[PDB]
């Protein structure tokens, strides 16, 4: 089957950065908007990119802290996390939406990854 | 015993794989045709919706049909892009890797089949090790084993002997000396040593592998060993086996989202929200409630049932009887074929252009 | 001499074929992608023309654009049908037959390569019969011979060693004993007799063919014989199958995939659309078609078709449909799904006009 | 490698037969059949052709001395007024 595979998670100290990657296999990447969700609570939208790559959207919670981008040559979407906080601890999940806007809203995502765990420590 | 010809437990699993690989080109043709057929069905639905919108111009139902047409045209477009970028390479690669491996296997099996001295001594023996086997009518000793690539016609993809985990029948063999080798049958292909094997004045320099790395023939007087290929991992001396397994596992068929209809309500159907935002609300960032309000105007709701109801109206709309053959159906849902519906759309576009001129001059 | 290892004149022509067959799947991917690309270009032109028609209702050129859109839509439709019915089977068949034969050849070559006793005695010898050869990168003894199916990327295959007539290097052999076999190298794969060949207690019970029927290994103390495969016609069937499948390929080059440069009336779909939608008659004279075309195109030659295509390509779309600072002329836009949603916008605008007009 | 070969019968190779109208000419138009297989046309002279999509063949039941040629026209009407045949056979005398 189609697979979305996240990687890059782990145990990280609060305040620094972390790059997550999601690679799509079996799928025409250029046909799909790609988004990051996270689940601790109910699942929540984090960031998304339109199918064209021209528009990028963020949850209010992460705007100005996280960025997202996509590399069509590698079938990969990235989540660049900065200013990591304990409230960012969650399983981070990649999703694909055919010819989508790169938003949450009315979108129905046809494919989902299984997720990568990010745990932000504020102890030493 | 070491250095003796091979009983059916050894070669029958290779025949089974060979016969299954023979169907990979057939499945590739089936899948490429299925992808095109599904794109064509999407395009037909787009064209029927488009024709309905031209006939019923200036109505809320026609605006619903513009939304339906856009949905299906985007699906047809994305399916062709997927056929180009993803399915073509998947299916060419599966066809090539399977056919190449099949050639490696078949050359080896055909060599065993011919390397015999009598009806009781040779390289390819029956189940018991009593008789050498013969090929007749696509079978060897009753086992389907054509040792040829069959003519290619489409056949739906399947998987029995080569599946997700590997080659089911190519398991670890713990006692090749008794289960693969016969006691008596002579076969110089069973050894690289000179007395009973391939060596002439001395043993071969090294072990020899055959059937693309499946079987290892030692240069000493000892039994063959085989790869266990039933639990593969991406990686080899037996690389062609891995390549065909990976390529087959990678196949999606014409079954990704581009090729399938959607059952998740109207606002979330491909293309719909963006078209409502861009053409009806004429704003970039709308709320779901605003989309739903617009959809109510044109579909009378936002669930699958209201989409289906508009599709039924489209399907029931007749065209002019002179646009179809004599005594032939005229309702759009009874018409199929892209080129056929394309020229009906052209007719109704010219009708629209003419009516526009009459109404505005 | 009979029953000795094979010098390079025997096996190098097989390596040449094997290497060329390795490109056949690359050619299949090239052609299937090219067909889809060309369909997509036809569809883009159809969409641009359709958008122009929706915008410019009220003018004669808008009706010309309906005719242009129909032409390109029909070309796109027919190209997809040809890809489905004809090119897919051609290219799968070429891929499969070439790869299968390559596997038959490569298994035989790889057996020769390994069946050796020393650096100077084995089944696969150099040109002079001095050294056994070894695999070195993608060569055997320096001869390009990977004995692998390479990763597939799109490429047009060479036709040097497998061409229209057959396998140019696999000619009739006038003296296998001296030209294919060494004087000294030992090789039990060179005959089926028991003293020096494959037989154990006695000769094999028949000749053995190898490499999908190319070489015949006698069961007596005599040199091999080979098929002449350089002048084929429709026991070595895999060689025929790969040859016929390769020569059958058209590529994405039939009429569905190519644009037309002649008159307007003879362009695909045009005369029938004029008859059916404008004259509204089942039969017409060429005169009558020309008169209609002059109303909408100002002529009937390729120059007037080009001129309407220029109006189409120059027409801007609303800036909100492409994004800030991005090109707006239809001829500066490409991509089927991109143009499809622009057409939907202008269809919605048309519906709003008719809602008031009606 | 598209080929039309006359033998009456005309077999198309290398082509999606169902995309083409097929016509018979002489050396002038003689007869033709639409791409859909639904309409037939004839030269006046010859007044009073068929196709098998499973065999990629068009037939001419004849019941005149010239070379008779086969021709294919993409999505064509089956006539020879304004049309442009993309593929031509060699002809049968
Ligand atoms: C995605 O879903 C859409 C919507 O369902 C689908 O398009 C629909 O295709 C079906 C099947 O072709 C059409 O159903 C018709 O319904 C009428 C009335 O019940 C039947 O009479 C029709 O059958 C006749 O005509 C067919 C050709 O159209 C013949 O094949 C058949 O032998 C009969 O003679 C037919 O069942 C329906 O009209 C369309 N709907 C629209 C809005 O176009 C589309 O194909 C689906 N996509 C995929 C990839 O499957
Ligand atoms: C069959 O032929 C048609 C018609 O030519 C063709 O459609 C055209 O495709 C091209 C893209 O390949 C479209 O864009 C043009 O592309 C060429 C080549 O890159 C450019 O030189 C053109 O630029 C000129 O025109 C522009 C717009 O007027 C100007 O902005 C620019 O300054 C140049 O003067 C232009 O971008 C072209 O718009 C379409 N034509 C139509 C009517 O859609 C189709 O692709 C061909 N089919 C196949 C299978 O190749
Ligand atoms: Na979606
Ligand atoms: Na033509």
């Amino acid at each position: 089957q189609v697979q979305l595979q996240e990687s890059g998670g782990g145990l990280v100290q609060a305040g620094g950065s972390l790059r997550l990657s999601c690679e799509a296999s079996g799928l025409t990447f250029s046909n799909y908007a790609m988004a990051w969700f996270r689940q601790a609570k109910e699942r929540e939208f984090v960031a998304g990119i339109s199918w064209t790559g021209s528009r990028t959207y963020y949850a209010d919670s992460v705007r100005g802290r996280f960025t997202t981008s996509r590399d069509g040559h590698k079938n990969t979407v990235y989540l660049q996390m900065n200013d990591l906080k304990p409230e960012d601890t969650a399983v981070y999940l990649c999703a694909a939406d055919l010819l989508g806007s790169g938003k949450d809203g009315t979108s129905v995502y046809e494919y989902w990854g299984q997720g990568t765990q990010v745990t932000v420590s504020s102890h030493h | 015993a070491a250095e003796k010809g091979f009983k059916q437990a050894f070669w029958q699993p290779l025949c089974q794989v060979s016969e299954e690989l023979d169907d990979q080109p057939k499945g590739a043709l089936f899948t490429l045709q299925a992808a095109a057929s599904k794109i064509q069905k999407m395009r037909d639905a787009a064209l029927r919706a488009s024709i309905y919108a031209e006939i019923n111009h200036g109505t809320n139902r026609a605006k619903a049909a513009v939304i339906v047409a856009n949905h299906y045209a985007m699906k047809a477009d994305s399916g062709l892009e997927a056929l180009k970028q993803t399915l073509s390479s998947q299916e060419v690669t599966a066809t090539a890797t399977a056919s190449y491996l099949k050639g490696r296997i078949d050359e080896y099996l055909n060599l065993l089949l011919q390397t015999k001295e009598s009806g009781t001594s040779g390289c390819m023996m029956d189940t018991s090790g009593t008789n050498t086997v013969t090929k007749a009518g696509g079978t060897i000793g009753g086992v389907p084993c054509k040792l040829q690539l069959s003519p290619i016609q489409p056949k739906r993809p399947a998987a029995t002997y080569l599946g997700k985990a590997g080659y089911v029948g190519l398991t670890r063999q713990a006692d090749a000396a008794n289960n693969f080798h016969d006691n008596d049958a002579e076969c110089r292909l069973a050894s690289g040593h000179n007395t009973n094997g391939l060596g002439k004045s001395g043993q071969l320099s090294a072990a020899v592998t055959m059937a693309a790395g499946y079987v290892t023939v030692a240069n000493s007087q000892t039994a063959v060993t085989v790869q266990a290929l039933d639990a593969l991992q991406e990686a080899a001396a037996h690389q062609p086996w891995i390549d065909a397994w990976k390529a087959k596992k990678a196949l999606t068929g014409a079954e990704t989202a581009e090729f399938r209809n959607e059952t998740a309500g109207i606002a979330g159907k491909t293309g719909v929200t963006k078209l409502v935002e861009e053409a009806l609300l004429k704003k970039k960032d709308s709320e779901a409630s605003e989309i739903q309000t617009e959809l109510k105007k044109y579909f009378s709701g936002h669930e699958n049932e209201q989409w289906t109801a508009i599709e039924k109206l489209i399907s029931e709309q007749p065209v002019a009887q002179n646009l179809v053959g004599d005594n032939q159906p005229t309702k759009l849902g009874e018409l199929e074929g892209n080129a056929k519906l394309t020229t009906i759309l052209a007719y109704y576009r010219m009708e629209t252009a003419g009516k526009f001129e009459v109404l505005t001059q």
